[PDB]
């Protein structure tokens, strides 16, 4: 069986660490909910 | 069980010790997570039970105790925050400018951040703290890096 445990409030943090890029990708979504790259 | 709004870890004792299989959002009395985290199974919250109410494998989403309540959307321009809840580690906010997944059926925001699989279900928020989707369903791109869709339901 699965159980849940609280981990925190949902709030925006002022001055949080800023990272990650912003790629623009062509993708396909199948019936199983899997994303794949289209080339 | 605990009904307080917030972010929650989804745990199991089926495997070795106590394992974090994912994360979810409690909002307006409804628990929201990704389908691949629970596979639609019932959940325990203290001595209480949370039963599935709605779910869809293709969207990779599930809600418990009521219908999907999260309806905020990324504005297509601004930075957002992943409120990452990794296994055995404190909740941490990461700010990022989303990229885009372009599909035959329209565009969706995407975040290029890599966390353990048990981080799936962590909420992505806008500047007002509204949940614009959940992290954890995405793809491995050319250079081997992970990019998650910003997955949002329909209210
Ligand atoms: N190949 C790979 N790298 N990161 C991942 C995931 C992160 C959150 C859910 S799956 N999967």
């Amino acid at each position: 069986d699965m159980y849940i445990e609280r981990a925190g409030d949902i709030t925006w943090e002022k001055d949080a660490e800023v990272t990650g890029n912003s790629p623009r990708l062509d993708v396909a979504l199948d019936e199983s909910g899997d994303f794949s790259l289209v080339e | 069980g605990e009904t307080t709004d917030g972010v929650y870890r989804v745990m199991t004792r089926r495997l070795l010790g106590s394992t974090q299989v994912g994360v979810g959002v409690m909002q307006e009395g409804v628990f929201h997570t990704m389908w691949h985290v629970t596979k639609g199974a019932a959940l325990r919250s203290g001595e209480g039970r949370l039963d599935p109410y709605w779910g869809d494998v293709k969207q990779d989403l599930v809600s418990y105790c009521g219908p999907w309540k999260l309806d905020a959307a990324w504005d297509g321009l601004s930075e957002v925050q992943l409120l990452a809840v990794p296994p055995g580690e404190r909740a941490k906010n990461i700010q990022t400018l989303p990229g885009i997944f372009k599909t035959k059926d329209g565009d969706i925001g995407a975040v290029a951040l890599d966390y353990p699989a048990g981080t799936s279900g962590s909420p992505i928020l806008d500047k007002c703290g509204r949940v614009i989707g959940l992290y954890g369903n995405g793809v491995v791109i050319k250079n081997g890096s992970y990019v998650s869709a910003i997955t949002q339901g329909k209210r």
